[PDB]
């Protein structure tokens, strides 16, 4: 039943990932860890792979295949991959929503929590920097530009915010840049 | 069932009334989207929602040909 892994986790990668360099670097990668038992450096190596939001299933993909007795370092270094939505309701207090809004459909992906504030209201509730706001007010937003959710988030007195927690932030700093990603703890600065 | 993306985009605009007229036309985004001032008079939108609407169509016109820097919205 080992081959079946192998083919399940083969196929899985030519589908998630063009380039042939990539994918070498790919099993490249996780052959030299099954040498070095390290993993703190598999994390850190598959990382700079892993570096769309098409491409995280990969890391439940690698999963099974590590040690238990590395599986919990493993989990503190990925991000949470857990497919469960969180969802929310936010209410118009003094200091507002407290968080920061980046993405939309003019820029083909989709819509992240870029800053959360604190002690705020959105850190009250349990959102997170790096949550893709899925729905507002029950509505997918998928098809909507960035200023028309921000319209929408803006309707009524509260906003149902529900989200799935990516860990990634879409980075494009001016207009001439291709749209790439960053994971969280990086970003901030 | 999701809503359409134009439900969606009335929606996010305060314009979810006109949802049911839209529809009797069998006006989806897309030929919203081909819709002049005269078209939405034809239909008997009053002007100021016949303004909202196409200042709401324009914006998305714009920025799908022109989507910019990504930009982060404070809330
Ligand atoms: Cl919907």
């Amino acid at each position: 039943m080992d081959r079946k892994v192998a083919r399940e986790f083969r196929h899985k990668v030519d589908f998630l990932i063009e380039n042939d360099a990539e994918k070498d670097y790919l099993y490249d990668v996780l052959r030299m860890y099954h040498q070095t038992m390290d993993v703190a450096v598999l994390v850190g190596d598959l990382k700079l792979v892993i570096n769309e939001p098409s491409r995280l299933p990969l890391f439940d993909a690698i999963r099974p295949l590590i040690p238990l007795k590395h599986q919990v370092e493993y989990d503190q270094l990925t991000p949470r991959r857990s497919r469960k939505l969180k969802e929310v309701r936010l209410d118009r207090h003094p200091e507002g929503l407290g968080l920061s809004v980046r993405g939309g459909l003019e820029f083909g992906c989709g819509l992240f929590i870029s800053h959360l504030i604190k002690g705020g209201q959105a850190d009250s509730v349990g959102l997170q920097v790096g949550d893709e706001i899925v729905r507002i007010n029950g509505y997918s937003i998928s098809s909507c530009t960035h200023e028309e959710v921000i319209n929408l988030i803006r309707t009524k007195k509260t906003v149902s915010i529900k989200v799935r927690h990516i860990g990634l932030i879409p980075v494009k700093s001016s207009p001439d840049e291709p749209l790439t990603w960053q994971y969280v703890d990086q970003f901030v600065s | 069932v999701d809503a359409t993306p134009l439900e969606v985009f009335l929606q996010s605009q305060h314009l979810e009334e006109f949802l049911p007229i839209f529809m009797r036309e069998q006006i989806d985004l897309e030929a919203l989207l081909l819709c002049s001032d005269e078209d939405l008079q034809n239909i008997h939108m009053q002007l100021g929602p016949r303004k909202k609407v196409l200042s709401a169509i324009d914006k998305r016109k714009q920025v799908l040909q022109q989507p910019g820097q990504l930009v982060d919205t404070s809330l």
